């Protein structure tokens, strides 16, 4: 049997927050080493990744490796049941159709049992060549979020440009044309430059991504000259959760 | 000037 008992419920509440606007259905892997997840959206424009180390888990057993597919609107539904200090646990049979998850409120007697159904999933494989580091930023994940909400209202798309005097962020509509731009002197933003590179993208999915901010105080810009953008935030020592962002033309 | 998709630069099969 499967079964992955997390103290941090809110972890878990977080992570599908992030996933349900940008994914519906996604397929769940699971291993002795701990649970992760990959998919594409509908448009193929973007993919996550997530990565969950066995090591996080207060309890953590796995016998066979697993590959759970799931509605991921269906199932953040049932931690909206879970509260931010609910010690949560996942729990499946060897041959599972149905996904159980444990929520332990603190105060010792409130014990919450959902039982979700599993599907079956076209999984995709892939592809990745890795990254040239051209340009890559850390910096507060909030004020990421704060500039893709800004241009938001702006324009339909962003324009990210990267030198030494910093990174640089643009956007333009009927309205007008702003840009944000970044630089380094902490410490805290960082900007690593080994190249000058300038990409397309839309700030639809940089919004969706944000939503991931809770997860992370940082967050890591992997940018690269015509190869899809990277959005990285770490998960308090536990893993990673990786956007992957087709640009234009 | 038009929103690329993923299997343009990965590898992309199922």
């Amino acid at each position: 049997m499967f079964e992955a008992r997390l103290v941090q419920g809110s972890i878990l509440k977080k992570v599908l927050e992030a996933l349900k606007d940008l994914i519906n259905e996604a397929c769940w892997d699971i291993s002795s080493s701990g649970v992760n997840l990959q998919s594409m959206d509908s448009s193929h424009v973007s993919l996550v990744q997530l990565t969950l180390r066995s090591e996080g888990f207060d309890t953590y057993r796995c016998d066979r490796n697993l590959a759970m597919g799931v509605n991921l609107t269906s199932m953040s539904k049932i931690l909206k049941c879970a509260g931010n200090e609910d010690i949560i646990t996942l729990r499946a049979e060897d041959n599972a159709d149905t996904l159980a998850l444990v929520f332990e409120a603190p105060n010792q007697e409130k014990v919450s049992d959902y039982e979700m159904k599993l599907m079956d999933l076209d999984v995709e494989q892939l592809g990745i060549p890795e990254q040239e580091y051209s340009c890559v930023v850390k910096m507060p994940s909030g004020e990421f979020a704060r500039i893709c909400r800004d241009l938001s209202h702006i324009g339909d798309a962003v324009v990210i440009s990267c030198a030494k005097d910093g990174v640089k962020f643009s956007a333009s509509g009927e309205l007008g044309n702003g840009n944000i731009k970044l630089s380094q002197t902490s410490n805290a933003v960082t900007i690593e430059m080994n190249e000058p590179v300038q990409l397309t993208f839309a700030l639809r999915y940089l919004n969706f991504f944000t939503k991931a901010t809770p997860l992370s105080s940082t967050v890591t810009l992997i940018m690269s000259a015509d190869v899809p953008l990277v959005v990285e935030y770490k998960i308090a020592d536990m893993g990673h959760l990786k956007y992957y962002l087709a640009p234009k033309i | 000037s038009t929103q690329g998709r993923l299997d343009d630069f990965f590898k992309v099969t199922g």
